[PDB]
């Protein structure tokens, strides 16, 4: 049973934070410097935001664990700004670290973190511009300019406008969440990158070709969809087995009797109403015979997640038995069309009766073009979705943070003693996030930060650093438009996360 | 704990890439020096190509792991230049390290590489033609045939292996779109002859079952009865003995086999077809009787093997003996039996002129080593012509294209300056690593030979004049007869640049000590 | 390079010399007994050269040739097992010298066989014929050899018996070769040395049969190497038990089987059968044995694999390992088969008189106490081995180590006249020879180098003069006290030695 | 796991190759110094050889480049016969000379590309050094003799070598106008003397049956068949195994008995006196043949039974698919004689009198086995020397003449190719220096003299390593064929260029 206490003990806890704050340092755009993180399970791992990998880490300090937990809190609510919270909390504590040595050990610190956080939130909300969806704009054209903000950063040329107006159409129709989960974007090999397709409903990326795959029908006008999490093949129901021998007909009989059981499975669901069979587990060679001959469509080897989207939108439901089951475990569409696009066979289910999935289908025909489009469209769908929920929009780029840092510099003058010092650390900490944007755009980060403060003392505007252009200028007039609300959440979560760590400086551990 | 942080982590990466790069560098062009992989059982293999060598290779670092994936995409479309992406990717970093030491961030350069790739492709497009037709792409394909054979299994052109290789791809192209995959075409090898014994198969080849070398061998019709049902009683891939308990039931069991031979022989006959493919088998005696009765079986066909024939024919396999109609069988344009090996039993060729979705070019080999090299040449051949069908362009590549682009990207560093300047400088020298290390492996100085071609880049543009790639005294690329697809070289430029963009992404240089396990 | 075989070969030579050093002081009758520690922690007292090497050797490649070398000696002469090691190591001393000088190993190996071919000439001229069809001449040469051997106490009585066995196997004047593939050493419990005798036929071990007949004249020698019962189940018998019923079902098969076999043997005609063990034949029935004896056929059951192969050559009773192969041709012709229970307790089968190719004699050696039997077994061996050596090679040479100086001296002079690059090899080889009589003189007790300098000078002037004499310890004629060795016993020591030294030089 | 970069790879590769070249340089040629074979990983027993081929198989190697040398050595043994050791040494020598070029600044391809042009020049030189011999019967005898005696000494057996050389050359001599070995049987068999050996003019099965069955046939009629008796080749006349009873064990044994006998009858119906069976003959059909008048030979060989079928003029039944419907063979006489202490069956009056059997008579098993192999390598040589009846002057005489050819070329050239030409000539020349040590006569004098001859133009002095001096070659008992030598030069080079070319050695152990 271990016990540790002291002023150097406090210093320990902050030092741990820096280590996790470095893992996530920059991921705002697509520059920084990564190292592939491959696990001991023999899996290679990367993500598109650096907070994901950070969640997986197990920290051996409890004080460091608090900062892990607030990451999980941000990620679930907004789904953005998760990185931002780590940076502010850690950095605040960094400029406080040598202040503790001097005398800022006392619990008074917690009080100061509250005054700074409460003012700052209010200043955002007031400065932010409240704009309808019918002010002087279509609902789709407000969210067009907000969806562009993600798209311009990387790395997709002039198709970015076109894709933007498209990606919106899916989000409005579904809206009732702040997550991209019920949308998604599916890459397709081959085809035109000069247009892409917005499909209402679900689709499948690839179904493998089987014996009489083109002898199965590809079009239906009242497809009734059987969702099967099972399989039939030679290893799911046998078609080889030992028999007694004393006549030739014994041999015939055994193969005959086995083919019947596999034929029962498609028939029973077909007679309920099925003609479309969708399965994520493999379908074999023996399996596909019965289907090809019946002139009833089959599909095997389609992604597990994609099959689960099919359930919601068509009103189908999971099965575990395909024998003797209702027709109310089936979903419908009005259109089934199979068109082979590039090297992969593409199943499109659309005409969906309740349409609780709609999804953008992005056709490029590469690996290079498509991963950067997908990376940008993931964050596009986050900006537009959250613009319906909070209708206050403020400049990003860290432009507003530079204004808070101004505002708080003023405040530090009438606020007294040990608290003032705490406020000066808050102000310095706000500038870290834009410094990394300067490292990504390619500038001298300290030179830049100072020029934005000048136009926050000569107008109070929106001057900040762009990675969405890779320059310095107003971000409101550059259509770098993201909600007020991402910023509201990130401040309050960063203070909350902070106060806990500086307070603990007496840690009792048990390795029991 | 341990931590390589920022700059330190970046230095580590550079050390991994240049060691991988250099192995590939001394394997560039047909002046290349072969790879020997020794495994964990000590089994020795000789291979070539970037993609294959990495895949076998146990990854020791992060950039090494990244390259394997990258290579495999180059291998699928292009089928050449697999080693050359890798050389370019590592090279470009080896220069980025030099920029790093000066005091430029890896961030600044990495953005200007993407721009410098964009300008390189632009320059590429000007170089050589962009219009051919498929009865005139054949002369570059003959130039591709010289080099591809003559660095692998042989050191010579073989006109037979090349010409067989190019037809197969064309049969599938005219069925859909003018587009082929790498799953619609295959090189299947089976040992028995020599490397020059080859065939053009227009569908697939299956081993034909014969009980003895005294039984009749016939073929007839032009159509295949694809079945899983019996064409003579089963014995479905398991052991069986005889389980009679009287003399009486043994005598009985033979006459019942006689009738079933006749009845299946007629049922297939009537629908049309008389060569049967049945997934099941039957013992040696029953088979011998059916061969004597005539109208040859194929017995003991794999579970995959039946799926292969079906996909290529486009038709279906019956689940039953009841259900038979001509519709329900697959469609072939010819069935003829060909002598597999050169002292071995006959095989069944099912050519198709009906539909094609799997066209195998049948290669024979002596040893396991000499067949694997020979098929390596074939794979690369299938792929270069795949690029032509979809859009017909070629470039002179081997050194010609790279240097011409290099000079171009160099010049713009000084037109532009700003952010991209350093990135352009490094990109222009990276391109020049490719002709250079080719001369390093080859008989002649790398500096001297690079200097020679560069002179003719100022004197004349869009050159058929690159470095030697037949190990000659003269230097051309029209008389060294190396041609790449324009798209093929184009795809390299994209890929190399790519590697740099992937390592840049996050800032998670944090490791618990798990980062390559 | 050949540097690394050069380095390996010296290391091998040094290890071989060290093992060979122990044996130089074990040489001759005056040899020093060696107390040898096994990897088993037992002290073994020997003065016989060969077994010291065999019982534990070091793990170097020249050491192994020494076990092999003396093993080869035993089959060829049976004698000079000790001496043959002595010359081998002494030659390897000579070789280092040559090598350093720049005489390549290929030269030293051909020169070493050339020097044997040259050595044998000088030896023969000294040698002097004796009769090989006369009993008395072979006995005197054998008696002299016996005093020199370790064993001698009962060898007086065993020496005339050793010649008698050998004389019968000599039938023409060439005197054949006489191997031990015709003279058989059989021992029997009980009896004395005077009771020992030479049986005309073969004497076989053990004798199982008390229901059989005990004396049958005019007997036919039959050989069993086929079963007497249906095959194993789990016992040598087909019968096994695990249920009352289970034994019954096997018995139905067995019963039928045992009658047809026992009867089949009798129909062809045999009155001696030679049957092996129940671990060397897969089935035999006690039931089949009771009947087989009671048909009045004389049976020995239980005998060795080695014995069965021995009989087949000597008395021409060829294999019968199947029913099909009992035919008349295979059978022998015995004049008598008889049980003897006298002249030593216990019962052995004597067949006296046998129709035989060659001629095969057996000496039943015998003695009062267990250790008396073993001493006489050694004694006939020593005695017989020297006789066989002399009948192969008619001439007679001296012992005492004098021939060994006499060859050397001639071989030095001749080499110089001949000259050549190989001169050095043949001269050093001759000096290799000088070690063995010198090593012998030390054991007899007299300053060794001084002994071998003086005998050289006696050989140079006179030739056939002084040698190492066991009485004196030193320099006195061996013409006044006959010390003889057969000509093959010395030819063997030299030619085998050279071959071993040849392999090591050639070995990388 | 480890990626060996091109230079680092070169050193491992070189040292691999060289370690092996020392063992086989010592074994080389008739006076070559022995090897000691050491059984590794299991015990540590020993045998002594002078065969380069055996060194590799018995004692393996874990060096990647050295494994290429092993694969190469296999190819000589069968196809050419002799030259298994002769190649392995030259290939190591080529690499040795390569070492100084990689170091200098010179890339591996330069060295390769110029040794290919050099191999073509050396081959032209092998034709020049190749003079026709053994076109006429007298010369033809003299021609086989020289090569065959070479082979045995170099792969061990040099004591009883001459007796075997007479029988081997006579065997090939009968054929005339074809290089068969498909009639020249090789039988190695226990019994006989090491001095005696025998060539029967016919065909000889060494398998016997005792004096308990017929063995004297005049005007023999041959059936060659593969007939089971317990194996149970088809044409069953027995039963299936089934179990229905506790006495059923008895029923099976009987059913086999009617089988054996019904098959004897079908054989019998051919009308023959001599029946040969590859398979077993049970105690029951054996006795039924001896009664019928038919000779029984059981446990015939897969090589010999087939090979017998051709010569005598029969035809094989092929798993008993011909029970009365296959054509016979014929011989004038079938005698049983005792050669050694053995009983042999002597087919004489064989239809194609090309056929002969060479019967090797051992009296030490160690000699008898090693002798079979060495003599087989020699017969591979013999039969290729039918196709082209010519010799080259062996002894080191050819190696110098190829070296010199390539030295005159080397001089002409000043390019990238020229570099390696200097290396290549030196490599070829470095082989007689090994032969010189084997003689035991200093290298520098002999090889320099030899060099001098061939410049001027002479192939009528070679190195006599059997006199230790520079001597005449006028087709003596120390020349080599053209046949062996062309293949040995080609493979040494080919192996070395593959070792050069592999420098991206990735070892995953």
């Amino acid at each position: 049973t271990d016990s540790s206490q002291g002023i150097p003990q406090l210093v320990s806890n902050i030092s741990a934070c820096q280590v996790i704050a470095e893992a996530v340092r920059t991921t705002l755009g697509p520059r920084g410097m990564d190292k592939l993180i491959v696990d001991g399970r023999g899996k290679a791992t990367i993500s598109n935001d650096g907070a994901t990998i950070l969640k997986l880490l197990d920290v051996v300090h409890p004080a460091a664990k608090t900062l892990v937990d607030i990451a999980k809190s941000q990620d679930a609510e907004v789904g953005d700004g998760t990185t931002s919270v780590t940076l502010l909390a850690a950095e605040f504590l960094k400029q406080v670290k040598p202040y503790v040595e001097e005398g800022l050990h006392p619990q008074i610190i917690i009080r100061a973190f509250r005054t700074a956080t409460q003012l700052a939130v209010n200043k955002i909300k007031e400065i932010a511009v409240t704009v309808k969806k019918a002010d002087k704009v279509e609902q789709r054209k407000l969210l067009e300019k907000c969806a562009m903000t993600a798209l311009s950063s990387k790395l997709i040329s002039q198709q970015k406008a076109f894709f933007a107006k498209m990606v919106v159409d899916a989000v409005m129709m579904l809206d009732d969440l702040l997550q991209l989960k019920m949308i998604g974007i599916k890459k397709v090999q081959g085809g035109a990158l000069e247009d892409s397709q917005l499909v209402a409903g679900v689709a499948f990326k690839k179904t493998f070709s089987y014996a009489g795959f083109e002898m199965q029908p590809k079009k239906y006008h009242n497809p009734k969809i059987a969702l099967l999490n099972v399989e039939l093949e030679l290893k799911a129901e046998k078609d080889n087995a030992e028999i007694r021998v004393h006549t030739v007909e014994d041999y015939q009989a055994i193969v005959d009797a086995e083919w019947n059981i596999l034929y029962d499975k498609l028939e029973k669901i077909h007679h309920s109403g099925a003609k479309v069979v969708l399965s994520k587990l493999p379908i074999g060679d023996v399996a596909t015979q019965y289907f090809a001959d019946r002139d009833m469509f089959c599909a095997g080897r389609v992604p597990e997640e994609d099959l689960k989207r099919t359930m919601m939108a068509c009103g189908g439901s999971i099965q575990t038995s395909v024998n003797a089951l209702s027709a109310d475990v089936l979903g419908r569409c009005q259109v089934f069309e199979e068109t082979q696009i590039g090297g992969e066979r593409y199943n499109f289910f659309t005409g969906c009766p309740k349409a609780k999935t709609c999804t953008f289908i992005l056709r490029g025909g590469a690996e290079q073009f498509m991963e950067e489009t997908e990376r940008s469209l993931h964050d596009a769908i986050m900006i537009v979705r959250r613009a319906i929920k909070n209708d206050s929009v403020v400049a990003g780029g860290g432009a507003i943070e530079m204004e808070l840092s101004k505002y708080l510099r003023d405040y530090s003058r009438t606020i007294p003693g040990k608290q003032q010092l705490l406020i000066g650390a808050y102000a310095k900490a706000l500038e870290i996030i834009p410094r990394q944007l300067c490292d990504n755009a390619g500038f001298d980060a300290t030179n830049i930060l100072n020029k934005l403060r000048a136009r926050h003392a000569q107008g109070g505007t929106w001057y900040g650093v762009d990675i969405n252009n890779e320059d310095i200028a107003d971000n409101f007039e550059a259509f770098v438009w993201e909600p007020a609300m991402v910023r509201i959440n990130a401040l309050t979560a960063a203070s909350e996360a902070a106060c806990l760590i500086v307070s603990v400086d007496e840690t009792i551990k048990n390795p029991r | 704990k341990s931590r390589l942080m920022g700059l330190e982590a970046l230095k580590s990466h550079i050390m991994a890439a240049k060691a991988v790069a250099n192995t590939m560098r001394t394997s560039l062009g047909p002046n290349g020096l072969d790879k020997m992989m020794v495994d964990k059982d000590g089994d020795v293999t000789v291979t070539n190509d970037g993609a294959t060598i990495l895949s076998m290779m146990d990854v020791d670092h992060q950039i090494a792991k990244l390259m394997v994936e990258l290579s495999k995409s180059q291998d699928d479309e292009i089928g050449d230049g697999t080693t050359g992406v890798v050389v370019l990717a590592g090279a470009l970093l080896e220069e980025a390290e030099q920029l790093l030491d000066r005091g430029i961030h890896p961030i600044r350069i990495a953005d200007g590489y993407e721009q410098a790739a964009r300008v390189a492709i632009e320059h590429l497009d000007k170089i050589s033609d962009s219009v051919l037709v498929d009865i005139k792409d054949t002369e570059p394909l003959i130039q591709t045939a010289k080099t591809t054979l003559g660095s692998k299994v042989v050191n010579s052109c073989h006109r037979q292996m090349a010409e067989i290789a190019v037809n197969a791809v064309l049969t599938v192209a005219d069925m859909e779109r003018r587009d082929v995959d790498f799953e619609l075409i295959k090189v299947e090898g089976k040992v028995g002859g020599r490397l020059e014994d080859t065939k053009l198969i227009k569908g697939v080849i299956v081993d034909k079952d014969f009980s003895h070398p005294q039984m009749p061998k016939k073929v007839e019709d032009a159509k295949i009865a694809i079945l899983t049902c019996p064409f003579e009683p089963p014995k479905p891939k398991t052991k069986h003995k005889l389980d009679v308990t009287s003399v009486e039931d043994y005598k009985a069991l033979q006459k019942y086999e006689k009738e079933k031979f006749e009845e299946m022989i007629q049922q297939i006959k009537e629908t049309g077809a008389n060569l049967a493919i049945c997934q099941w088998g039957f013992d040696d005696e029953a088979n011998h009787l059916l061969l004597q009765n005539n109208l040859p079986a194929v017995r003991w066909v794999g579970g995959p093997e039946i799926e292969l024939i079906a996909i290529a024919t486009g038709g279906r396999i019956v689940p039953r003996f009841s259900e038979l109609t001509a519709e329900k069988l697959g469609f072939a344009g010819l069935v003829q039996e060909i002598s597999f090996g050169t002292t071995k039993d006959k095989m069944l060729v099912i050519e198709q002129c009906k539909n094609s979705r799997a066209v195998t070019i049948f290669i024979r080999g002596g040893n396991k080593m000499i067949i694997e090299e020979a098929k390596r040449s074939l794979h690369d051949a299938l792929c270069v012509i795949r690029n032509l069908i979809r859009d017909n362009r070629v470039v002179y590549g081997g050194g010609a294209a790279e240097i011409s682009c290099a000079l171009a990207v160099s010049q713009e560093a000084d037109k532009c300056p700003t952010l991209e300047q350093y990135a352009m400088r490094a990109f222009a020298d990276a391109l020049e690593v490719i002709p250079m290390a080719l001369s390093e492996n080859s008989g002649m100085n790398p500096i001297q030979t690079m200097t020679e071609v560069r002179a003719r880049q100022v004197k004349e543009m869009n050159p058929a004049l690159g470095i030697d790639c037949l190990h000659k005294g003269t230097n051309d690329m029209k008389q060294q007869h190396v041609i790449e697809t324009l798209i093929g070289k184009k795809q390299q430029i994209s890929l190399a640049t790519q590697m740099v963009r992937m390592i840049l992404k996050i800032d998670d240089i944090r490791k618990p000590g798990e980062s390559e396990e | 390079d050949r540097d690394k075989p050069a380095q390996i070969r010296f290391s091998n030579i040094s290890a071989a010399k060290a093992v060979a050093d122990a044996i130089r002081t074990s040489l001759g009758p005056k040899g020093m007994d060696k107390m040898i520690q096994d990897g088993k922690g037992d002290v073994t007292i020997t003065n016989d050269g060969a077994t010291i090497l065999k019982q534990m050797q070091v793990l170097h490649p020249a050491a192994r040739m020494l076990v092999e070398l003396s093993k080869a000696q035993d089959i060829e002469a049976g004698d000079g097992t000790t001496s043959v090691v002595i010359i081998a190591g002494s030659l390897l001393d000579s070789c280092t010298k040559l090598l350093q000088k720049g005489i390549h190993p290929t030269i030293i190996s051909e020169s070493f066989q050339k020097a044997l071919e040259k050595g044998i000439e000088i030896l023969t001229d000294m040698s002097r014929p004796v009769e090989l069809s006369d009993r008395e001449t072979l006995l005197n040469s054998a008696t002299t050899s016996l005093n020199s051997k370790v064993v001698s106490q009962y060898s007086s009585l065993l020496s005339p018996m050793s010649v008698n066995a050998v004389m019968k196997v000599i039938d023409p004047a060439t005197a054949t070769s006489v191997d031990l593939r015709d003279i058989k050493i059989v021992k029997k419990l009980g009896g004395t040395i005077d009771d020992c005798e030479l049986v005309e036929g073969l004497v076989l071990t053990q004798k199982v049969s008390n229901s059989g007949i005990t004396r049958v004249e005019k007997a036919k020698i039959g050989l069993i190497q086929f079963c007497l019962s249906a095959p194993k189940t789990d016992m040598d018998n087909q019968i096994v038990v695990s249920d009352y019923a289970q034994m019954d079902r096997v018995l139905r098969e067995e019963r039928a089987y045992i009658l047809n076999l026992v009867k089949q043997i009798k129909k062809t005609g045999c009155n001696v059968l030679l049957i092996q063990k129940s671990i060397l034949r897969d089935a035999l029935s006690d039931l089949a044995l009771h009947f087989l004896n009671k048909m009045k056929i004389m049976v020995i059951k239980d005998i060795e694999r080695e014995d069965i192969e021995f009989i087949c050559k000597t008395i021409g009773t060829k294999p019968v390992a199947h029913i099909d192969q009992f035919t008349a041709d295979m059978l022998g012709s015995a004049e008598l088969a008889e049980e003897v229970n006298l002249n030593g307790s216990g019962k052995l089968l004597k067949i006296t008189g046998c129709a035989s190719p060659g001629k095969t004699v057996t000496i039943v050696v015998r003695g009062s106490n267990k250790l008396v039997i073993e001493e006489a077994e050694r004694s006939i061996h020593d005695a017989l081995c020297v006789i066989r050596c002399l009948v192969k090679k008619r001439a007679l040479i001296a012992g005492g180590g004098a021939p060994e100086i006499e060859l050397a001296l001639r071989l030095t002079e001749y080499s110089r006249t001949l000259s050549g690059m190989e001169s050095y090899c043949v001269r050093a080889f001759a000096d290799a020879m000088e070690v063995i009589p010198s090593t012998l003189a030390e054991n007899a007790g007299l300053n060794p180098i001084s002994t071998v300098t003086e005998l050289r000078n006696r050989h140079a002037q006179g030739e056939k003069t002084a040698g190492i004499n066991v009485r004196k310890g030193g320099i006195s004629n061996i013409l006044e006290e006959l010390v003889v060795q057969p000509l093959l016993v010395s030819v063997s020591a030299l030619t085998l030695a050279t071959e071993t030294v040849r392999s090591i030089l050639k070995i990388d | 796991a480890d990626e060996e970069r091109a230079e680092t790879a070169r050193l491992t590769s070189f040292i691999g190759a060289i370690a092996i070249g020392d063992l086989v340089k010592s074994t080389l040629g008739p006076k070559g110094m022995d090897k000691i074979l050491l059984s590794s990983g299991r015990d540590a027993s020993l045998m002594v050889t002078n065969d380069g081929a055996t060194i590799l198989k018995n004692i393996g190697v874990d060096n990647p480049a050295a494994k290429v040398l092993v694969d190469m050595s296999r190819v000589q043994d069968d196809e050419v016969g002799d030259g298994t050791t002769s190649v392995t040494v030259l290939a190591a020598e080529l690499l040795r000379e390569a070492e100084s070029l990689i170091a200098k600044k010179i890339h591996p391809q330069t060295i390769i590309a110029g040794w290919r042009e050099a191999t073509k020049a050396a081959r032209e030189a092998l034709l020049s050094s190749a003079v026709d011999h053994g076109s006429d019967e007298v010369k033809f005898r003299q021609d086989l003799m020289n090569i065959a005696g070479t082979t045995l000494s170099s792969k061990l057996l040099t004591h009883h070598k001459d007796h075997f050389t007479k029988l081997a050359v006579e065997a090939v001599l009968r054929l005339k106008g074809s290089g068969n070995l498909e009639a020249i049987h090789i039988i190695k068999k226990l019994g006989g003397s090491l001095a005696d050996s025998y060539l029967d003019e016919g065909f000889l099965l060494d398998k016997k049956i005792g004096v308990n069955q017929p063995k004297r046939i005049e005007n023999a009629k041959i059936l060659i068949a593969n007939t089971g008796m317990d194996t149970d080749k088809i044409k069953i006349f027995g039963s299936r195994v089934r179990v229905d009873s506790t006495a059923k064990v008895a029923e099976i044994e009987h059913a086999e008995k009617e089988k054996m006998k019904e098959k004897v009858e079908r054989i019998l119906k051919h009308g023959i006196n001599c029946f040969i069976n590859r398979q077993l003959i049970y105690n029951y059909p054996e006795q039924l043949f001896g009664a019928a008048g038919v000779m029984a030979i059981e446990h015939a060989d897969f090589a010999g039974v087939e090979r017998l079928a051709l010569v005598t003029g029969g035809e094989i039944a092929s798993t008993f698919d011909h029970p009365e419907l296959v054509k016979l063979g014929s011989c004038k006489l079938i005698e049983e004689v005792m050669i050694g202490e053995d009983k042999l069956i002597h087919f004489s009056g064989v239809a194609l009198g090309e056929a002969c059997t060479i019967v090797l008579r051992g009296a030490t098993q160690q000699i008898l086995d090693e002798a079979e192999r060495s003599l087989h390598d020699a017969l591979c040589v013999l039969a290729q020397t039918v196709k082209d009846s010519r010799t080259v002057y062996g002894g080191g005489c050819s190696e110098m003449l190829m070296a010199h050819a390539v030295t005159q070329l080397a001089n002409r050239t000043p390019g990238k190719e020229a570099v390696a030409m200097e290396s290549y000539a030196k490599a070829l020349r470095m082989l007689p220096t090994i032969i010189a040590d084997n003689a035991g006569y200093d290298s520098a004098d002999l090889v320099a003299q030899l060099r001098a001859a061939h410049s001027e133009g002479n192939t009528t002095a070679g190195l006599d390593m059997r006199e230790g001096t520079i001597g005449d070659m006028a087709i003596l008992g120390i020349t080599e064929s053209f046949q062996v030598k062309r293949q040995v030069l080609l493979s040494a080079a080919e192996a070395a260029e593959v070792i050069l070319r592999v420098d991206n050695i990735i070892k995953a152990a």
